[PDB]
RNA sequence: ACUGUCUAAUUAAAACAUAGCAUUGCGAUGGUCAGAAAGUGAUGUUGACGCAAUGUGAUUUCUGCCCAGUGCUCUGAAUGU
RNA sequence: UUACUUAUUCAAUGAAGCGGAGCUGGAAUUCAUUUUCCACGUUCUAGCAUUCAAGGUCCCAUUCGGGGCUGAUCCGGGUUG
């Protein structure tokens, strides 16, 4: 017969079939449970001297958070576990190295009614 | 003793070429289909100022002839090339100043400067500022070209070599004396680094084969030879005559 | 059996025959990597005589050494 | 220059924000004229090659 | 015609970006592509001794087909076969009170290459093929000559796979016919003399001939058109 | 000659550097140098108006004689080793 | 001593036009007639060159579209020295 045509001097590599995986066997078996669920993103409040300052006056709460939590989980874990929409999250890592979350809350809720709610005063 | 600057020379710590600002490696088109079988003509867009060097440098764009692309090429600027002009790269181009040719197809005594020592190899001879070959002669069976070079040694090479005519442009250049210690400093500021080379009859017999002694002095003699060893060359290597060459060196 | 006739052969390296498939194989070798995996033995009595027999699991791999 | 309208980055013209009105110029004379001469430089090869 | 016009391109140098051409000569093969030609290539170029050229003096195709043709009616048992033979004996021979004999005699090819040397070394084997592809070729070369110190018909025929399918493996390398049918004894004695006139009488003179040092087509024109401007005139 | 540089922590100088002058090697299968090696590198993104190696140390005016010695070098020599 | 390219060595390139023959063109002289050689798309100009290419031709079942050859000579798969 005859051959065919290669109107380029290069030869690439063929586009060969490439499957996806279908094991025997199960990676791990169990798949874990939630690393950073909503009782590990906040942890506790903040309780402090100037931190109940910011409950009455700056409708913000100061809990303190995990390590590993953004601000996304911070602000879905406030909203999960007290069911109060979030006006904006503003996180800092302290001196002692673990974290502190200024939740700030909406007008619609009051955050010294949260506040003996959840049963800091 | 320690090792001396010369042998240091060859590590390239800091011995290397001072390259940041050069504009690119200043080379010819390489041999297409077009520049052997007939020609092609590119404009020179920018005459530019190169560090490191004397000559200015061309930027010559051209047509791809297998691709709707432009392809710039950085030639030596020869002496008189303007901006704008039309050169034409070629087998079959015109002998003109600027049109790189073959040298198979030019007369003898065609002045040209750049020309490859291999056909293919992109410019290699006559490159410096000022200089160009003279084609002297054709064999025109085991088609070859005696051409001279600009240090009167004669040499034959290829007549499918290529070569810009004329001469490289920035002539003249060394005829003005630096006066300064500050303008060798800016010059070799830009290409590497032996600028302020201390003689090595002040230096200590660690340093060199001339060091010591209670006066300056080289004590044995200043000719080494050939098949000497790298530490001991310091000096005048393979030296077959001293002193100063007085009737014609010039050779015939 | 063949492999009898193959080892008395492969002992004339110096035959036109045995050179000539020296050369040819000499510059083959050459031009692959310097390790790499062999199909199956070139002399597959030598190999068959060291230990090698043809089932899965057996692996030839060819290699280059730097003389002198 | 990608928050900014269409209008702040072109002019109204061939080679809008690209060349400058001088140089589009002499681009159309440039080309209309040599387009010209090729279409001389057809014709003038064609009497050579009637009368050779 | 209307308002459709013929625009011709000048695809000369220096004009009009050259058309997409077939550039197959030119194109930079993978490195196994170019070890696989050059290979070939240069088992050609070398002058081969006379013991390893003999093979490319392959039978002619109308021969070959003859001789797969009576080939293909000795084909051993398979698989499925030998299952259902066996079960068609064993039966047989538990029952019937048989000394394992009530499954004929089976007229089939031998191969595997120790079996087939020692069936030739025994001067037992009818006709023997021998393939030309093998890529040890030491594996082999002794085949003609044995074959013809022993007075065994040989032909080295095209195909180590094509000997393969006759047989049900991948490549066997040699085959060979020792026993065969009455029904076949004249197309076997036929096809033993057409192998005969081709091979081994063949066989003294090939063994003195050097193949190969045959130039590359540049190299060739080159050499004839020297000839032809040099000594013609 | 100048401007400049150096012995941090005893010597800032007449020392070093410098431009200027001169000599040498080298046309890339190359000169000089590096690596244990390498399908390895520096000069080199270089090409004699260049790179490499030295000596002298601005300018003016000059740079004499010696190739026996010790080196270097040669399109050489030959019947010694 | 000088020849070969296949070992080896060097170099260039998104390994793009290598080798041989042809086609018309003409130099060119024919002692029978074509026996050989050079060509074989680009040069006033800082424009432009891209959508398997327009056109010529043949299919499909004409709806809008798609394919083959040619345009762009054949042959050998030695990338080119």
């Amino acid at each position: 017969k005859a051959l065919k045509v290669r109107t380029s001097a290069t030869f690439r590599l063929p586009k060969t079939l490439k499957l996806a995986r279908a094991p025997k066997y199960a990676s791990k078996a169990v798949p874990h449970y939630n690393r950073l669920d909503s009782y590990k993103v906040i942890e506790q409040p903040i309780t402090s001297e100037t931190a109940m300052k910011k409950v009455e006056d700056g409708n913000i709460l100061v809990f303190q958070v995990s390590m590993k939590a953004n601000k996304y989980q911070i602000k879905k874990a406030v909203k999960e576990l007290y069911e109060v929409d979030v006006l904006k999250v503003n996180t800092l890592v302290r001196p002692n190295g673990t974290k502190k979350a200024y939740v700030r809350l909406t007008a619609d809720y009051d955050a010294l009614d949260i506040a003996n709610r959840i049963g800091y005063i | 003793g320690r090792v001396i600057r010369n042998q240091r020379k060859g590590a390239g710590s800091i011995f290397t070429s001072h390259t940041r600002l050069r504009q690119g490696a200043a080379k010819l088109r390489t041999l297409d289909y077009a520049e052997r079988h007939g020609y092609i003509r590119g404009i020179v867009k920018q005459i530019v100022h190169d560090s490191g060097r004397g000559a200015p440098l061309a930027k010559v764009v051209f047509r791809d002839p297998y691709k709707y692309r432009l392809r710039e090429e950085i030639f030596i600027a020869n002496e008189g090339v303007h901006t704008g002009q039309f050169i034409y790269a070629g087998k079959k181009a015109s002998l003109n100043v600027g049109n790189v040719l073959p040298l198979g197809s030019v007369p003898e005594g065609t002045i040209v400067s750049n020309v490859e020592e291999k056909p293919g190899d992109r410019g290699a001879l006559a490159r410096a500022s000022g200089n160009y070959v003279i084609i002297i002669g054709h064999n025109p069976d085991e088609n070859k070209t005696r051409v001279r070079l600009p240090s009167g040694a004669k040499k034959v090479i290829s007549s499918d070599a290529r070569g810009v005519i004329g001469v490289i442009a920035g002539g003249g250049r060394v005829d003005k004396p630096l006066l300064k210690a500050g303008r060798a400093f800016h010059k070799y500021r830009l290409k590497r680094n032996s600028w302020p080379k201390t003689r090595g009859v002040a230096m200590n017999p660690v340093d060199h084969p001339h060091g010591g002694g209670n006066h300056q002095h080289i004590g044995k003699a200043s000719t080494i030879s050939r098949g000497a060893v790298s530490g001991q060359k310091a000096g005048l290597i393979a030296a077959r005559r001293t002193g100063l060459l007085r009737g014609s060196q010039k050779t015939q | 059996g063949a492999y009898k006739y193959l080892e008395e052969l492969q002992r004339k390296k110096q035959s036109d025959v045995l050179r000539f498939l020296q050369r040819v194989r000499v510059w083959e070798y050459r031009q692959k990597n310097v390790i790499h995996r062999a199909a199956r033995p070139t002399r597959p009595d030598k190999a068959r005589r060291l230990g090698y027999k043809a089932k899965q699991g057996f692996v030839i791999y060819r290699v280059r050494v730097r003389r002198g | 220059y990608a928050t900014v309208s269409k209008t702040h980055k072109t002019v109204s013209r061939a080679y809008g924000g690209s060349r400058c009105a001088n140089c589009v110029k002499e681009r159309i004379i440039r080309a209309f004229l040599i387009e010209e001469q090729k279409i001389v430089k057809k014709v003038v090869k064609e009497q050579t090659e009637a009368a050779k | 015609n209307p308002l459709t016009h013929s625009t011709p391109k000048n695809f000369g140098i220096g004009q009009a970006v050259q058309p997409k051409r077939n550039l197959s000569r030119y194109v930079k093969w993978p490195e196994y592509v170019r070890v696989q030609r050059q290979k070939k290539i240069l088992s050609i170029r070398l002058k081969v001794p006379p013991t390893i050229a003999q093979f490319q003096y392959t039978l002619d195709r109308n021969t070959a087909a003859e001789t797969f043709k009576l080939f293909n009616k000795y084909r051993p048992e398979t698989a499925a076969e030998k299952k259902e033979r066996l079960t068609k004996e064993a039966a047989a021979v538990a029952e019937g009170k048989s000394k394992q004999d009530a499954s004929p005699k089976p007229y089939a090819v031998k191969y595997g290459l120790n079996h087939v040397v020692a069936l030739i070394e025994n001067k037992k084997a009818k006709l023997v093929l021998i393939a030309n592809d093998v890529d040890p070729i030491e594996l082999v070369v002794f085949l003609p000559a044995l074959c013809k110190k022993m007075g065994v018909p040989y032909a080295i025929v095209k195909g180590k796979a094509r000997l393969g399918t006759l047989v049900n493996q991948k490549t066997s390398a040699v085959a060979a016919l020792t026993e065969v049918r009455a029904e076949d004894e004249a197309a076997l004695a036929k096809l033993v003399s057409t192998i005969d006139a081709n091979f081994a009488d063949k066989y003294d003179e090939v063994k003195k001939h050097w193949g190969g040092g045959i130039l590359g087509n540049k190299a060739q024109a080159k050499m004839d058109k020297r000839a032809k401007n040099s000594d013609s005139a």
